[PDB]
């Protein structure tokens, strides 16, 4: 979270919060109620999200669901599925804490490897979320939009 | 153990301080809540059988562990997780009366998933079961004491 | 076992059918297919092939227990979520398959005899089975209850007891085979040293002795080989008193010790320095220790006199977590 | 560390479960909280100074352990004990903030008794400082937030002995 | 405490609290109110029954403050009085819980062991407690010296 | 590490006895093994990353494990999980080799028990995983070199249960 | 412990499948050899003490091990060492029966390596020992029964080094 | 447990030397201490409540430990800590009889540290408390005993250290 | 030794050791000179006591040394006769030692287990120490015999 984040900073300089910090903290704690509101959006929306994004990505990409390709058969297929409703959860716990980091550490450190071992290709999965990106944006209004968009970023960034 | 009288207590000879007020209003605040607690406790006992089952088939039944290659399993692997659901039941009350969080951890949380790792049993799962006692649990105490027997609950599932 | 693969064979082949007719006969009081619902009917359908299926497996085995721990709690279960009788005429329509099926009386028979077993439990109301004991603690370690299926399913615990029988003439003496007394005493050697001491050839002479003819009691046997030098310099002379406690829990009661208070109180024990006993067998000391262990409650009610003591473990008295 | 914030998440994660009312209830309630504790936070910064000195004044010196054969006797014994005075407070004011005594465990907390007697540092000395500490906080701080402020002050003192 | 004692008694049966415990439970925290008024007048008096107490148990035993005494010097005496004010703050600890086991781990367990290396006569030490009671009664009306009464009367007894 | 050549070599310097025919004939035996460890070996190497996603898919992946609240849930975890199995294939390759598991016990076995639980990560499923690769590289390296193989794998298995 | 028929069992039991007449088959080789196992643990127990007499000659006394400062030098280091033989022996017979190696990680195997670093027993000399009782054992039972005892006893011999 | 008499015996049995003149000579040492060990061992059992008393009043009592929130305070740990130090003065004069360090290692000084961490008793203060009862000790005992008493209390502290 | 033995009743006993236990803690110091001059005695004339008692034993028994013997051949004859010598070995250690224990550890435990494998008659062993004993008791003087003698028939006794 945005606290957590601010205090490590602080402690690894060994100084108290500054003035400055902790207006950002204050500024945050404002927003909250707003950002709780924005990720109930996506959470209602999630099945639905999740879906179109999945066709688009499909569509987009026809090689992952085919023979030689890892997504194709149910089985691989709902796996896909699952894992792009995993990345939306995480992005809706992103936007409640103010920050990448709870996204972090469950979803993005030590991801390449486990996709590696796994010969899931990365660069589809990164397609996959930004598919989810735009349905998510269509569903939010433009400044809530703007909000979600950056740690819709983020992921794409990090895979 | 420790319960939240005691806890004061011990809180102040650590200290060497007699008691002060500030210390008499939390002692204060656990004798009013009491009344209903033991109210509460009494609800719990008489409709615990039932209350296990009912959450046992929210979460635990009709899961993979239910299926053959589950610790659900075999009569002899359902009987088991019920006595852990009875199990977690028990010590909830016990920390509903007394009011202190610790009575759980020294009886419960000390050593539970090094020994459910080491039996293979899922450790998620037993925190969903536990989730599910807790909303049986609520109904049936109604809401004013609700608040309170879910504090106990929410301890246990984070402990594991 | 060859034939009796043979005869697993048959059944396997002719599972799918054995259980038709079952379901067919039920599907006393008749049940109707549609109001039961698909999936309780689905389940229906899959507990008689896992009866059928474990009876395959129990077959082989040559062991009515598989059948006998899953079959108890089951028919606990079931009741209001199933009739009690729908269970049963399947197996009427099943032994009677398992009846044709082999022609060899034999045969047919043992497979009819795993399939009374699952039958017997059913008949057998939730009452009349037994639940399994509770281990009881004082003050500290709550009481952890174990089930009874746990506790059968878990392989048998071998105990080993001699029990002193009164005489005409007034001095008690036991009847063993000649290896079965001294094996009662060759396990205890075994329990409390935690290896047999006659790879070493040593032994307390007048221990035993006293047990073979039944005067002084096993447990009070168990409690001459704590006392005994051997005892000491095997255990305790090489540890640090903290440690020896904690070995000592093990061999005389078996289990661990389960708590703060109680690896206290016993520290105290052994720590203190003796009040000064007229009995020239050294006063408490250690021996305090090796008293309180016997003389405790715990001890004598799980134990008894005749027992020599047993590890508990996983499979009997539950076994805590902490 | 954790904060509360993170808390719940955590909690939801484990479960797997997406965030629901219950859990924005609590998210809420924090937010609340929250503008009260940054306002106490930056009134423990802007005397932390003084509060050290205070809670000496009360507890530390002026006393055998300044004098000679005392832990907190020499001009560097004297710094060690008051940079340790400092930390605490910053740690407690990380912890109000969070509303979590988590932080206090996993830096704090952890290894200091060890620490300290292989030092020779008087526990029970350090922790009437710490309570000394507390008392000069809750003043300043004020009555609503000198009870978040008590807490964190009593688990370090808890967890020192 | 009250409360603990019922709770472990219940687990070592391994059962939920009997009605019969449960009713001693409610009738605790009915009297809880109470005993802590009885506790917070000894806690207000607490600087005045030490000093009269002491007074009393110097004129009961002279030898005690004398030369040959332990209590002898005034840094003696003064750690003479400190003991009897441990002791009347295990005794307020007492009345709120309604049980003596929180004044018994703290104060009459290993009492006997400490008091004899210290060469202090354990005697006198009752004698200063039975003082302490004394004063304490007078303090407080009949009923709530009862109370209090019962908590003095174990120390003694311990000691 | 040792292996069996110079484990033979080190039994004979602490007696001080030159080699003689009973050592000689223990070497030999090394010798007409060799041929088959150093192709199993390089079966191994080149099979090495889908030993490993084929042992997962047996024992660790499609489990609790993987599922959220499970050891192996988060990619940090998953990621720490397979590397663990790289480590093990490794080593084990290296002590067909020898001929010797002396270099199990210096390198993974020594601390692994400790570390692992105050990871808390769970050690039968680690077993588990274990005998997963076993089967995985016995299928490859076939039937001679799978007994040579396998003791190795045990060894490992034993070692950390 | 579990035995080859149990673990057939349990491997189908997971997969919850009604035996196959491939598994039933493995099980029918077992019953067969199950004659010929108990023939041989007849001879072993029989020949027992012996068994470890000619062993001990092979390899353990006319040794630096029995001669002072060895491991095996005073009366008591002795015995133990042929009780330790026996141990081998008796669990090598209960594994041959069961057709199973489990049982020796389970009672034997488990907590050795740590008993004998802390004795100072030496393993490969032990490992001698056992691979010495297997030759003698081998004569006794006969060919078709060797083969069966010397995979428990070369298990031993893995586990242990 | 050892003594010198018979630590020389282990030696020369290791050697498997029958006893010798210079072996003899030791012996013959420890014959001519023999006897001030003994009138000093009994001093020690009669003064030894003195003893402890003198000690805990030159380092433990009067200080933050029996302080509120300080290690020894309560009566339970009071007397567990007096407890202690009984041990500590018993193993010595045993030692000192024997002539002999090895009997402090394998009951006091076995696990004792480990312990002492995980309580939180201070190993510094502690050793303290020895040293404390060295001094008082020697008084007693007198000048030739006195040196012999030191290097068993020396052995302890540095054991614990 | 007799002092190994005094301090480990009284650590069993957790006590100081006893008034008694002392004295004879003195009395064997006291002891001690003459018991090293006597184990000095048969040290020297060691080799003699070996032979001599061995060509005594092989007369006592011609079977031992025959071709069914376990004596019989040069390398057997050899093991029988160091046997012999570490058995003496052990009595001198026990002088000093003034208690059999130190032989006890060494020689007695699992004495019976051993030659049991190694097939050599018990009752020939103890013979050849019975032997010894003549041998060695001509030597000693007769009180140092009397010293030596009970340390020899504890040997005797065990075999
Ligand atoms: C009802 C008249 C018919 C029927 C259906 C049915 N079964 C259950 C529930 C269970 N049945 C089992 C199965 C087994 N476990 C064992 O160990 C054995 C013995 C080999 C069997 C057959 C178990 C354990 C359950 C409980 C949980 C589960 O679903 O696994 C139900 C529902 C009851 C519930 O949910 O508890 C129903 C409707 N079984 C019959 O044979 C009847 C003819
Ligand atoms: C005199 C030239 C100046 C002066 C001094 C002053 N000091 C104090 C208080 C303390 N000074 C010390 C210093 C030391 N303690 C040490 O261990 C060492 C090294 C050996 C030193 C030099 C300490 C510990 C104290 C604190 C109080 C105590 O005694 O425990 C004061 C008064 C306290 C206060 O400031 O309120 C003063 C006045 N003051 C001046 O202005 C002079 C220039
Ligand atoms: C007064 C009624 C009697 C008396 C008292 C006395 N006490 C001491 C010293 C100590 N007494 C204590 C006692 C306690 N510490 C605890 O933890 C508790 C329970 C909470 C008690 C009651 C302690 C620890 C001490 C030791 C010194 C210290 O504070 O560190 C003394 C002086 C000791 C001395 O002998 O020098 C005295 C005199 N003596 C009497 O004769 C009165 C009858
Ligand atoms: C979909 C966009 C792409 C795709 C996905 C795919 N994934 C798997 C299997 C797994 N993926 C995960 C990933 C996660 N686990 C976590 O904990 C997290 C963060 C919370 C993630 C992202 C895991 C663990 C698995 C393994 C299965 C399991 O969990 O039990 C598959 C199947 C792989 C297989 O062949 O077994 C697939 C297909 N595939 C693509 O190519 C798409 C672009
Ligand atoms: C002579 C009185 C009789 C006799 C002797 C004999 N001994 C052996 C072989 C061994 N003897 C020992 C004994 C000891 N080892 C010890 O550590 C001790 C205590 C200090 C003793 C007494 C051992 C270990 C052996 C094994 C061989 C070895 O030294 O490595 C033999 C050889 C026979 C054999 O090896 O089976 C013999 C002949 N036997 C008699 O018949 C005499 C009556
Ligand atoms: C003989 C081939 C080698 C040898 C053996 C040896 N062992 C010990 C001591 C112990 N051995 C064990 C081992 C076991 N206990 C069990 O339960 C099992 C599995 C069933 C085994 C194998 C134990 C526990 C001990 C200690 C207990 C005891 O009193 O013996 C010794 C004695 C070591 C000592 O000095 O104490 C010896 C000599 N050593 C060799 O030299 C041979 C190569
Ligand atoms: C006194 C000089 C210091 C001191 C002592 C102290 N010790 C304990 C508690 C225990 N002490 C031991 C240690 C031993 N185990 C052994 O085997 C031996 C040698 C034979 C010793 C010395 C043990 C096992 C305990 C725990 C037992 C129990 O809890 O009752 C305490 C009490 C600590 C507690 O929290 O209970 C104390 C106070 N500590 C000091 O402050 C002195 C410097
Ligand atoms: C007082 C605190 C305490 C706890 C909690 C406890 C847990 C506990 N659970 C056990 C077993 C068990 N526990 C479970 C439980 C489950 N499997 C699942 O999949 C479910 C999610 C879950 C419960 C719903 C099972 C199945 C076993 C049997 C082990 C097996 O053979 O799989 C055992 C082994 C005891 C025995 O069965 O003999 C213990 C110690 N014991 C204690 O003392």
């Amino acid at each position: 979270s945005v606290l957590t984040k601010a205090i490590v900073n602080a402690d690894a300089e060994a100084r108290y919060l500054s003035p400055g910090e902790l207006d950002r903290i204050k500024s945050f704690v404002a927003s909250g109620e707003r950002r709780l509101r924005i990720a109930q959006t996506l959470t209602e929306a999630r099945e639905r999200i999740v879906k179109q994004a999945g066709d688009q990505l499909f569509q987009k990409r026809p090689d992952v669901v085919s023979p030689g390709g890892n997504a194709y058969g149910e089985k691989m297929t709902a796996l896909c599925l699952r894992d792009l409703d995993y990345y939306l959860r995480l992005v809706t716990y992103g936007i409640v804490a103010g920050d990448v980091t709870p996204i972090e550490e469950i979803g993005i450190i030590g991801v390449k490897e486990m996709y590696n071992s796994l010969q899931t290709p990365i660069p589809a999965v990164a397609e996959g979320v930004r598919a989810m990106k735009n349905v998510a944006t269509s569903l939010l209004s433009g400044d809530d939009a703007a909000e979600a968009g950056f740690y819709f970023d983020y992921l794409v960034g990090a895979m | 153990m420790k319960d939240a009288i005691s806890t004061v207590i011990a809180k102040y000879d650590s200290q060497g301080k007699y008691f002060d007020n500030a210390a008499v209003d939390q002692l204060k605040a656990y004798f009013a809540t009491g009344e209903l607690r033991v109210r509460s406790a009494a609800a719990i006992s008489a409709n615990a059988q039932s209350i296990i089952k009912e959450a046992t088939a929210k979460a635990l039944l009709y899961s993979s562990l239910t299926r053959t290659g589950g610790n659900m399993y075999y009569a002899r692997r359902f009987a088991a997780c019920i006595r852990d659901m009875e199990y977690f039941l028990r010590y909830a009350t016990f920390a509903m009366v007394a009011g202190d969080t610790s009575l759980l951890d020294e009886y419960v949380l000390n050593g539970l998933k090094e020994t459910y790792t080491s039996l293979g049993v899922p450790i998620d799962a037993t925190v969903k079961g536990i989730n599910a006692l807790r909303e049986v649990v609520a109904s049936v105490v109604g809401p004013e004491a609700a608040g309170e027997a879910s504090k106990y609950f929410d301890h246990l599932a984070k402990g594991l | 076992g060859q034939r009796r693969i043979a005869i697993v064979a048959k059944l396997t082949e002719n599972a799918e059918m054995i259980v038709s007719r079952a379901a067919n006969r039920i599907f006393f009081e008749p049940i109707n297919i549609a109001r039961y619902g698909p999936e309780r009917m689905q389940k229906s359908i899959r507990d008689l092939d896992w009866f059928l299926r474990y009876t395959t497996y129990a077959i082989l085995a040559g062991d009515p227990s598989i059948l006998e721990a899953n079959c108890l709690g089951l028919r606990e279960i079931l009741e209001k979520s199933c009739s009690i009788s729908a269970t049963i005429v399947a197996l009427l329509e099943m032994r009677k398959n398992a009846a044709r099926l082999f022609k060899d009386e034999a045969d047919s028979k043992l497979v009819s005899s795993y399939i009374s077993v699952v039958i017997r439990a059913l008949d057998a109301d939730r009452s009349d089975a037994p639940a399994d004991i509770v281990r009881p603690s004082s003050e500290d370690r709550p009481g952890l209850t174990l089930p009874y299926i746990y506790k059968l399913s878990a392989d048998s615990l071998t105990t080993f007891k001699m029990t002193a029988i009164y005489g005409a003439d007034g001095r008690p003496k036991v009847n063993l085979s000649s290896d079965e007394k001294e094996r009662v005493v060759r396990a205890a050697y075994r329990q409390v040293f935690e290896r047999d001491l006659k790879a070493y050839g040593q032994s307390v002479s007048e221990a035993e002795s006293k047990v073979k003819n039944g005067e002084i009691s096993v447990r009070e046997f168990v409690r001459r080989l704590g006392k005994s030098e051997l005892y000491r310099r095997e255990f305790y002379q090489p540890f640090i008193n903290s440690r020896v406690l904690e070995l000592a829990f093990k061999h005389f009661l078996g289990r661990a010790p389960e708590s703060r208070a109680e690896v206290q109180k016993y520290f105290s024990i052994i720590s203190s320095p003796i009040v000064r006993g007229q009995s020239s067998m050294p006063s408490g000391g250690l021996y305090a220790l090796i008293d309180a262990l016997i003389d405790s409650e715990e001890y004598t009610s799980i134990f008894g006199e005749d027992t020599v003591p047993y590890l508990r473990n996983l499979g009997v008295e539950a076994q805590p977590s902490w | 560390m954790q904060d509360a914030i993170t808390a719940v998440i955590n909690n939801y994660d484990v479960q797997g479960k997406y965030l629901d009312g219950a859990a924005l209830d609590k998210l809420k309630a924090y937010f609340t909280t929250g503008a009260v504790r940054v306002r106490a936070a930056a009134v423990i910064s802007s005397n932390a100074t003084t509060i050290i000195k205070e809670a000496a004044a009360k507890a530390l010196i002026y006393s055998d352990l300044t004098r000679p054969g005392g832990n907190m006797y020499t001009t560097r014994r004297y710094a060690a004990c008051i940079r340790d005075m400092d930390y605490f407070l910053r740690y407690a004011t990380y912890a109000m903030l969070a509303g979590d005594p988590s932080i206090l465990d996993e830096r704090v907390l952890n290894g200091l008794k060890e620490t300290y007697n292989s030092l020779g540092v008087p526990i029970a000395a350090t922790v009437g400082g710490i309570q000394a500490m507390k008392e000069v906080v809750g003043g300043l701080v004020g009555p609503d937030a000198a009870k978040e402020a008590s807490i964190y002050f009593d688990y370090l003192s808890s967890g020192l002995s």
